[PDB]
DNA sequence: CGATCCTC
RNA sequence: GAGG
């Protein structure tokens, strides 16, 4: 259920960062901590935003209609 | 010049690091506050959903739409719809965006803020263009679509302030620290053995002389010099978050001065 | 020595020393007659019952026996002078304060004491923790306590779990 | 039959909390129903606050019939009853 | 609720500027009371927090598994390695004044759960409405506009207070109340009242 | 009026009994062999070391809402370094002729013993403490 | 992610709650309380599977 | 292959169980004080070993971070509450016509997990959010 | 759900008690508060 | 046991005394045993006190017992409340329980008894024995929806 | 029972409760929607006509309004429908069912209602949001908690009915309870915690704060007190600004352990004319204590003055604390490397004592004293050494905790937690118990199948050596669960049993009341007591006071 | 459901004014100003500047209840100095400080390169 | 013959 | 059936 736009706590936009994050893990073969920092997610309120996001929309899209 | 003094340590397109010296803590804080809550911005405040065959709910989507940052550069030249003499909204008080998206491919169709389209007449104002900061130029994944999936909606973006809804916040986090040595004794450090060894010192300590143990506590000393870093969400540039922050505060003090004048008649 | 009685006599005294600004360096204007008969007459005015008959008079006498003990112990000649250092002005005020506060302390006819007692016991009973006891370390100090005991008592249990005789 | 004379009255000369509550109730209810007021309302409008003033200035023309368990009773006027509390 | 048997309701909401803030400018999403800790002895809550703070900083998952060798000390080392005081304490400033607090706040992430049963699904009020068929008494339930129960226990409290008339009113004017015709001879409700 | 007591004391011990900015001081007269002093000083505003020689003064001078210093031309009765204000709460006679006075300066306590205190220390809501050098 | 183990009776999901009982064909002796004439008793609750 | 085997309380009576594979049977001959107090092998007459002591627990309790650092009633209460929580109960929720369904908008996998949650599919179907919590006397609301 | 699908009931000397024999078989923590406390179990 | 006793100087002193604690009761026989203080013999079985020493002793022992359960918990209730309950059980002549066997069988109004337990069967024997209801009770006025002689209605208001 | 003793009622509301440091003790925050639902039948007099006509015109959806106007011939006019809804020309004698407005008396209750203090008359205060708000110092009489509890509201419909609530049932009238002849309300939580921290000798405040603190007191005289310090910086103490909340004519004296008029440890308490001389303010001063500020103020100044006191204390304390802060972290459960090492050795010596008594027991040298089994005596002994070790280990812990330790702070103020809590969290949990005895052999001759047959060792029978900080082992974990369960079971038993007890007592004593002859009597007129309480005195007006003739020496009595 | 509109924080209602001057009862030359639709952004800022005024005897502010967007400001001054003028000068001083800051930040930003 | 309060 |  899709990358939340903006970090709840602080407000820093996080909606534009999801796909870039997956590529950094996949292609670039980086660890989550360096990837989060590469995206400029310095505060832990922003790190938890992406690190703990579960993307259920992918599952939801798998349904036939 | 005279009163408050600024020293910009570092500056970027989306971040200013500066030292605000020769100030009152009331002022520095009231400025910090007004930057968070009261600088006017333009954000989607109305969505009319024509078609939604997505897996996401109407309001779920409309909620995220309000969170998409939109150009707010020439915002003071756009009215609050509440003051506009129009019936509802117009080009003098609102921006109208359009979102039409269809799952053409078998592969997942992604919906971005780039896909929002200004329909309104901007009358040559730098306003309403979705803020795009990602390297791929997409900026903000609004939604995802399958094959037969469709999404057709219309957005009325309006002027507002964070104090009414966080979506209208031009800034994210504002770093704020005064007296990195606790020379003022404004905090009492919790410890086990040695507070000094137990508490990490601020980068700001470099900028100040250490307390010097063989000196009595400066009782008379007051907090003046404030290490700040203001982050912009994008809608307004960093220089503008602080300049408009100052100007808004300055403006709301002037309204009190003017209120005193108005009640001084009959 | 410490017992629940109406009229906090100690406070009335501290109140008198503030109100009258008593200085522990000036000799009082009281007499033995003033203090002694003073307290004595106060006792005849601490009414609870009013019937002019012998039964009611003795009923009244008995009702205030304990309070008068406290009053006499507190308002003794040596104490009213060497301890409180009261003046005639401050002394008479204390006499009028006790009388009024005593009459304020009395129960009001209509007070539904039945429900009051039932609730006053029944509520703290709900607050009871550990159905067993705190003497749990010793296996000879095991006696029915708490809610089971209270149940034993109220039901007037013929066969109580821990019958025990204490011999002096 | 039954009664008790004005003389020889063993019940408290002091008005009870329940006597005060019921007396203030009956009066507040009369005031609220356009019954006349026996005192100068200094800007006062609340029926209860008025009944309180009427009590303070002892112009409440009521009589508490105090019953004893035998069935006998003692009559006490609102004016005679001492209102400490 | 936290994941440690610590249920609680929102008392009030403060916007970002009123909230206490960190020097990095981090603000809590939630503020729980210190007093909710001593009596409860739910130490794992405190540990979860510390671990979760380190997890988010390092971009690694926290091992909150039971019978393990994960120590509070172990975590506190890793947190200090990140430039935070080892025990989750943080220098915080008052949102109203911007003045530092004399006390350092135990801050950091903690898994919280949105529980069902929300004010709006519980709020009821009835100033007269539907009456039960047989008893002629207010109906039962918010989703029927029912009368709240003034049970024998509440009846007791009112006797204790000596509120004779309030008790008469709660049991007559509000709820029930009826007029019946009695025979002065037999004393039964037999009287065939041909009113008017 | 004016002064009610003025003497030079010698600090025996300094004690921070579970405190950071407060200390209980033990001192005695440099002149009178019987004259005692046990007082609470704010060691953050005025620090006190062992064997220090301090001048203690109790007055009642230079009632209504407190107006901020406003030193523009304001002249207060102090060539002193540390000044307090409190209330008298007990007058303990320590047998024969010895008398002790009790002062609380907002909870910072004082006990001064000797003999000649007499018609100078009243049960007064007054008393300003002044300490120099 | 559905795990099954339930039924759908009239379009309604039904769980059969596992029911606890003492096993049969188990020999068990019980010390019997003060008033009873029978000191101890040995029971068996014989069943057929 | 007879490396593992099924035991019921009855057979449990006749066997001696080691709690840890290593920590319950290597050998004998400085320590971490922070680490808890674990007794001694002492008994060595072992017939079995515990797969993992945390398996003494079930679904609800399996969700708790460090119950080994909590009072026992708090683990019972938490077990009751996780059944009042909100989150993705199933992926097909969009398709079911059920009486009352409560779905969390943005569920998050907890930053602190238990190995057993991997089998309970928690990080795939979460029931909560990693809120930045401050423990403080603020407005006192 | 998983939890509901691993539930136990006990109709009607110390049934409510967490017996020793329950180790590894029934969850020690997971029971309802009051009424069916210690009667309703979870595998 | 430790004991507070007046010394020759007048003041109270801790003088520890040897006391015997028992499993079982036979007050009648044990108190007549030589070498004891029959004046101080006690039992938690207040019924035995009621039987051997009389109603008043039973009442006192009953209070001591109720008191001890409240104090055991650390809790304190004012004397008069426990005093009132104890007297209530006591005034009958013997011991009357806080059960349907005790107070509910009392000479009290039929309608006020059925409000507790045995609702129907109390109202049945009320019709059979042809009982008259006083209607001066709380529960009876509660049933009748009238102002009870409780606090506020415990007196009349007249002109 | 369900239709006559009790029933469902009109003019009743319910919802989730929430705390409010800004509400008055005797107020209740009522949601605007609830206020809009519940009504008072007000008769039109010239005294109100103007306000009533206005309210009728405001209608049922705008708040200070009404629904229904009742005229002569009792016909109701529905203000939500009706063509003449905005017409209505009011008349005297007519009734206007107006919305519930500020300061109306209302019954406020928390079930179960085991107290007259569980039902209390509150001053209405109409507020936004959907919760009922209440003053934190009203929590205890109701036994409220803001964890999700709901509470009831009843509206008087008669002038005498609202007179009964205001004059008998009112919250300040309930401050001093006749249950235990002492207050039933007091300064709790953040306020209790902060009031200690505020009243420390070390705690000082300057002009800025002082002035704000002073203004925060509603009663405030408007006079700035002279700072306790007039040296390089004017500085007021916490004691100073809080004494502003204390009215004049208030005297309080205590004396704790080392309290000696010079109170070296700032212990005890002395308040003169309502100004704190010395003594840190905590639970003994400001809680619901028998000789506390609250018992005094109520008796001295009055209930309405005492009720104002809760607010005034709350307003300063809550403010100073909001600016001071106060937390609790995992670091508050940590104790010294040296301390831990010492707790460890304390437990090892208990393990040796338990081993030796065992070795002695096994040699047949252990001889039990009269009345008990050789086994019973051994068991009693073992349990003792182990319980001793937990207390000793925990005392070792409590002593290491600095005055800056947040848990130690909550214990010191008395706002939350006890010794056991510190001990179990920091040092050692201790021995587990099921039915008084330690963990039993549920398996043949063993507690778990990880033990050998016939093992009476601490570890074997439920001794939790570990602190919740260190963490519990699987065995320890299970045994704690076993103990835990038993506690939840009887919690469920107590609540069911005590509730029944309470009902029975109530039924048996219902009709007992003090008559016009001071005689305690039932409905039959039978005498229970000749003078209520054997003294015809009311419990609320009674306090433990020392009889100065009973004690001391004969020589001391003479002097 | 019972929640006010978030605009009610910054927008004046019908029959509602910004400032409401009220003469204080307890003390001479003291006044109590109710600031409608305002918070700690203005309350604290004004109070702190009012304290820099040597002719100001008292200056404090409070937000009686967090639901409502309003604050009360108390001002006491020297005989001859009217509080409205102390608040007048208070405000101007603030405006002057801000304008200087505005200028200085603007002069600094123009030197910065990024 | 009894067995805590609330509504769903 | 769920809530304290
Ligand atoms: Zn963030
Ligand atoms: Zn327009
Ligand atoms: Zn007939």
């Amino acid at each position: 259920m899709i990358v939340p736009v903006r970090c709840f706590s602080c407000g820093k936009v996080v909606g534009d960062k999801w796909e870039s994050y997956l590529n950094l893990l996949q292609e670039d073969e980086l660890d989550e901590g360096t990837a989060l920092s590469r995206l400029g997610l310095k505060r832990y309120c922003c790190r938890r935003m992406i690190l703990t996001h579960v993307d259920l929309i992918e599952k939801f899209l798998r349904y036939n209609p | 010049e005279e009163g408050p003094q600024v020293k910009i340590r570092e500056a970027s397109k989306d971040n200013v690091d500066f030292i605000l010296s020769n100030v009152d803590l009331a002022m520095a804080n009231s400025l910090r506050r007004v930057m968070i809550a009261e600088i006017p911005t333009l954000a989607i405040d109305s969505v009319e959903v024509e078609t939604n065959t997505t897996v996401l709910a109407d309001e779920f989507i409309a909620h995220r739409l309000g969170l998409i940052p939109l150009q707010s550069m020439d915002i003071e030249q756009l009215e609050y719809s509440r003051d506009c003499f129009c019936e509802d909204h117009c080009d003098k008080c609102s921006v109208v965006l359009t979102l039409q998206a269809f799952g053409e491919s078998e592969s997942t169709t992604n919906v971005y803020s780039k896909d929002l389209v200004i329909v309104s007449n901007l009358m040559g104002r730098n306003i309403g263009h979705p803020i795009i900061q990602d390297k791929e130029g997409n900026g903000v994944l609004i939604c995802k679509l399958r094959k037969g999936q469709e999404l057709k909606l219309t957005c009325v973006a309006k002027k507002g302030i964070a104090k009414e809804h966080a979506k209208w916040g031009p800034a994210a986090a504002i770093e704020f620290e005064y007296d990195p040595w606790n020379k003022l004794k404004h905090t009492d450090y919790w410890y086990e053995q040695d507070s000094a060894k137990e508490w990490p010192q601020s980068k700001n300590c470099e900028y100040e002389d250490p307390p010097n143990e063989g000196d009595p506590f400066d009782y008379k000393a007051q907090a003046d010099t404030f290490y700040m870093n203001v982050e912009s969400v994008g809608s307004i540039p960093v220089d503008q978050v602080v300049v408009r922050g100052i100007d808004t505060l300055q403006k709301k003090v002037a309204s009190i001065l003017l209120a005193l004048t108005q009640m001084d008649q009959d | 020595a410490n017992w629940p009685l109406p009229v906090n006599i100690r406070r009335i005294i501290q109140n008198a020393q503030q109100t009258f600004h008593i200085d522990h360096t000036k000799p009082s204007d009281l007499t033995i007659k003033d203090i002694v008969l003073g307290v004595k007459d106060l006792q005849e005015n601490l009414l609870v019952l009013r019937g002019k008959n012998e039964i009611i008079q003795n009923a009244q006498r008995d009702a205030v026996t304990l309070f008068c003990c406290l009053l006499r112990s507190r308002l003794a000649t040596r104490r009213v002078l060497q301890e409180y250092r009261l003046t005639k002005q401050a002394f008479d005020w204390v006499l009028s304060n006790i009388e009024a506060q005593f009459l304020r302390s009395v129960v009001h006819p209509g007070e539904m004491v039945g429900v009051l007692a039932a609730q006053s016991i029944g509520e703290p009973a709900t607050q009871m923790t550990l159905n067993t006891f705190h003497f749990a370390g010793v296996a000879s100090k095991k006696v029915t306590s708490g809610v089971p005991r209270l149940k034993e008592i109220l039901n007037v249990a013929k066969n109580m779990k821990t019958p025990s005789l204490t011999v002096y | 039959e039954k009664a008790i004379p004005k003389d020889q009255r063993a019940t408290t000369p002091y008005m009870t909390k329940y006597e005060r509550a019921r007396i203030l109730g009956t009066r507040a209810l009369q005031i609220s129903m356009n019954a006349p007021v026996f005192v100068d309302l200094e800007g006062e409008t609340d029926p209860l606050r008025i009944a309180m003033k009427e009590l303070a200035e002892k112009k409440i023309p009521l009589v508490i019939r105090r019953y004893l368990p035998d069935g006998s009773f003692e009559d006490w006027s609102v004016e005679e009853l001492i209102v400490d509390l | 609720a936290s994941r440690h048997g610590q249920k609680g309701t929102i008392g009030i909401t403060y916007r970002r500027e009123d909230m206490p803030f960190t020097a990095e400018g981090i603000v809590p999403d939630l503020i729980i009371n210190p007093h909710a800790i001593p009596s409860r002895m739910t130490v794992a809550h405190l540990i979860e927090c510390l671990l979760s703070k380190v997890a988010a900083l390092s971009g690694n998952e926290g091992d909150a598994s039971p019978f393990t060798d994960i120590t509070v000390e172990g975590i506190s080392k890793l947190l200090r390695e990140h430039g935070y005081q080892s025990r989750g304490f943080e220098v915080m400033y008052n949102g109203h004044t911007g003045k530092k607090l004399m006390a350092q706040i135990f801050f950091g992430p903690t898994y919280y759960q949105r529980l069902r049963h929300m004010v709006d699904d519980k709020i009821h009020a009835r100033a007269r409405g539907p009456m039960q068929v047989l008893t002629r008494q207010p109906v039962e339930g918010r989703s029927r506009d029912g009368g709240l129960r003034f049970g024998e226990m509440e009846r007791d409290c009112m006797i204790a207070h000596g509120a004779a008339s309030f008790l008469k009113e709660r049991l007559m004017e509000a709820s029930d109340a009826f007029r019946v015709h009695i025979c002065g001879i037999c004393g039964l409700m037999t009287v065939i009242a041909k009113l008017n | 009026s004016n002064t009610l007591f003025d003497d030079i004391f010698q600090v025996s011990e300094v004690d921070p009994g579970r405190y950071n900015k407060v200390c209980r001081i033990e001192a005695a007269s440099t002149t009178q062999d019987q004259c005692k002093l046990t007082l609470d000083i704010n060691v953050e505003l005025f620090p006190v070391a062992a064997q220090d020689s301090l001048t203690v003064t109790i007055a009642s001078s230079l009632t209504r809402s407190w107006r901020p210093p406003q030193a523009g031309d304001r002249s207060l009765a102090d060539d002193y370094d540390y000044v307090m204000y409190g209330t008298a709460y007990k007058f303990e006679e320590v047998s024969k002729d010895l008398i002790a006075v009790y002062y609380s300066f907002g909870g910072l306590l004082m006990r001064l013993e000797g003999n000649y205190r007499n018609l100078n220390n009243l049960k007064q809501e007054n008393a300003y403490l002044l300490i120099r050098r | 992610f559905d795990m099954g183990g339930y039924f759908i009776i009239n379009g309604s999901e039904k769980v059969l709650i596992a029911q606890e009982r003492s096993a049969g064909n188990i020999v068990q002796v019980f010390k019997k309380a003060a008033p009873s004439p029978i000191s101890h008793v040995a029971e068996i609750r014989s069943a057929l599977e | 292959e007879g490396l593992v085997e099924y035991i019921d309380a009855e057979e449990e009576e006749s066997i001696l169980i080691a709690m840890q594979p290593e920590d319950l049977e290597p050998a004998e001959a400085d320590v971490d004080p922070a680490k808890r107090i674990r007794v001694s092998h002492h008994a060595t007459t072992f017939t079995h070993c515990e797969i993992h002591p945390s398996m003494i627990l079930g679904v609800a309790a399996s969700i708790i971070p460090f119950p080994d650092h909590n009072q026992s009633p708090r683990n019972t209460y938490q077990s009751a509450m996780g059944k009042q929580a909100m989150g993705v109960f199933l992926t097909n929720y969009n398709v079911r016509m059920d009486t009352m369904a409560n779905i969390l908008y943005y569920p998050q996998k907890p930053l602190g997990t238990t190995r057993a949650m991997e089998y309970l599919k928690f990080r795939e179907l979460p029931a909560g959010q990693n809120a930045i919590v401050a423990i403080a006397c603020y407005s006192g609301y | 759900t998983l939890s509901h699908l691993r539930r136990t009931n006990t109709p009607i000397a110390k049934p409510r008690q967490l017996h020793n024999t329950h180790w590894g078989l029934v969850c020690p923590a997971e029971t309802p508060e009051g009424q069916a406390c210690g009667l309703v179990k979870n595998l | 046991y430790d004991r507070k006793v007046p010394s020759p100087t007048g003041e109270y002193v801790k003088e520890p005394e040897w006391v015997l604690e028992t499993d079982g009761v036979n007050l009648s026989e044990v108190m007549t045993v030589p070498g004891i203080d029959p004046t101080r013999i006690y039992t938690n079985s207040f019924i035995d006190i009621m039987e051997v020493l009389g109603i008043e002793a039973g009442r006192a022992a009953l209070y001591k017992e109720v008191y001890n359960v409240i104090a055991s918990d650390g809790s304190y209730v004012n004397y008069r409340h426990m005093a009132l309950l104890v007297d209530v059980m006591t005034t009958q002549g013997g011991l009357t329980s806080v059960t349907r066997h005790g107070f509910n069988r009392s000479n009290t109004g039929a309608l006020m008894r059925c409000s507790f337990e045995e609702t129907v069967e109390i109202l049945f024997e009320a019709g059979a024995s042809a009982e008259l209801d006083d209607c001066r009770g709380v529960s009876e006025n509660v049933i009748l929806g009238q102002m009870a002689p409780i606090g506020t209605g415990a007196f009349d208001v007249m002109i | 029972r369900g239709n006559l003793m009790g029933k469902r009622v009109d003019f009743s509301a319910r919802t989730v409760i929430s705390g409010d440091p800004n509400l008055e003790l005797d107020q209740v925050g009522v949601p605007k929607s609830i206020a809009k639902t519940l009504t008072y039948p007000e008769v039109v007099t010239p005294y109100n006509i103007d306000r009533l006509t206005q309210l009728v015109r405001n209608g049922p959806n705008e708040h200070p309004g009404a629904k229904y106007v009742i005229r002569d011939s009792g016909d109701r006019i529905d203000l939500r429908y009706s063509k003449r809804a905005g017409d209505i020309q009011l008349q005297y004698g007519w009734k206007v069912e107006r919305h519930i407005m500020d300061n109306d008396p209302v019954l406020f209750n928390r079930q179960p209602s085991l107290h007259k203090m569980s039902m209390m008359a509150h001053r209405v205060k109409v507020i936004p949001y959907s919760t009922f708000r209440l003053n934190l110092s009203v929590t205890s009489p109701y036994n409220a908690d803001f964890d999700g509890d709901e509470m009831n509201l009843h509206v008087p419909q008669s002038e005498e009915t609202r007179a009964e609530l205001s004059q008998l049932c009112a919250v300040p009238l309930q401050i001093v309870s006749p249950q235990s002849n002492k207050p039933c309300m007091g300064i709790v939580q953040d306020t209790l915690c902060g009031i200690r921290k505020l009243t420390l000798r070390d705690t000082f405040i300057e002009l800025d704060q002082v002035l704000n603190m002073l203004y925060w007191v509603p009663d405030w005289d408007g006079v700035i007190p002279t700072p306790a310090i007039i040296k390089p910086k004017p500085l007021w103490s916490g004691k100073q600004i809080l004494s502003v909340a204390i009215p004049n004519g208030i005297h309080l004296q205590r004396f704790d352990e080392g309290t000696t008029l010079l109170s070296p440890k700032d212990n005890g308490m002395l308040i003169i004319d309502g100004q704190i001389i010395f003594g840190v303010v905590e639970k003994k001063t400001v809680g619901s204590s028998n000789g506390g500020l609250i018992h005094v103020v109520t008796r001295e100044k009055g209930p309405q003055v005492c009720a104002k006191l809760f607010g005034n204390i709350q307003k300063v304390v809550n403010f100073w604390l909001l600016h001071n802060g106060f937390s609790t972290g995992i670091g508050d459960t940590i104790a010294d490397g040296p301390t831990m090492r010492e707790i460890t050795e304390t437990i090892a010596e208990a393990k040796k004592k338990v081993l030796d008594v065992t070795k002695e027991a096994q040699a047949n040298l252990l001889t039990a004293k009269h009345g008990m089994t050789l086994r019973e005596s051994f068991e009693d002994n073992v349990v003792r050494f182990l319980n001793e070790a937990r207390d000793k280990a925990g005392r070792l812990a409590e002593v290491n905790l600095k005055d800056l330790n947040n848990v130690k702070q909550m214990v010191m103020a008395g706002s939350k937690g006890s010794f056991i809590n510190i001990a179990q969290m920091s040092a050692c949990v201790g021995q587990q118990s099921v039915e008084g005895k330690r963990i039993a052999f549920g398996f043949v001759d063993r507690t778990l199948p990880h033990f050998s047959k016939d093992d009476y060792s601490p570890e074997s029978k439920g001794f939790v050596e570990n602190s919740y900080l260190r963490g519990l082992t699987p065995q320890e974990f299970f045994f704690h669960a076993m103990g835990g369960r038993e506690g939840l079971i009887d919690t469920a038993v107590k609540t069911a049993e005590t509730g029944y007890i309470q009902r029975r007592l109530v039924k048996a004593l219902e009709d007992i009341m003090v008559h016009y002859d001071n005689t305690t009597r039932n409905s039959l007129g039978n005498v229970i007591q000749f003078i209520y309480g054997e003294d015809g005195m009311d419990a609320a007006h009674i306090e433990k006071q020392s009889l100065d003739t009973i004690g001391g020496s004969d020589a001391a009595f003479e002097k | 459901m019972n929640a006010p509109d978030r605009f009610e924080l910054f927008l004046l209602g019908e029959g509602e004014s910004k400032l409401k001057i009220d003469p204080d009862t307890k003390a001479p030359n003291a006044v109590v100003i109710t600031f409608e639709k305002e918070d700690h952004t203005l309350g604290n800022l004004i109070r702190a500047e009012l304290l820099n005024d040597r002719k100001v005897l008292f200056a404090a502010y409070k937000v009686e209840h967090p639901f409502f967007a309003r604050f009360k400001l108390r001002i006491q001054t020297t005989e001859g100095y009217d509080p409205k003028d102390a608040l007048k000068n208070a405000c101007n001083s603030i405006i002057n400080k801000l304008g200087a800051l505005k200028t200085n930040f603007e002069t600094e930003w123009n030197l910065q390169t990024l």
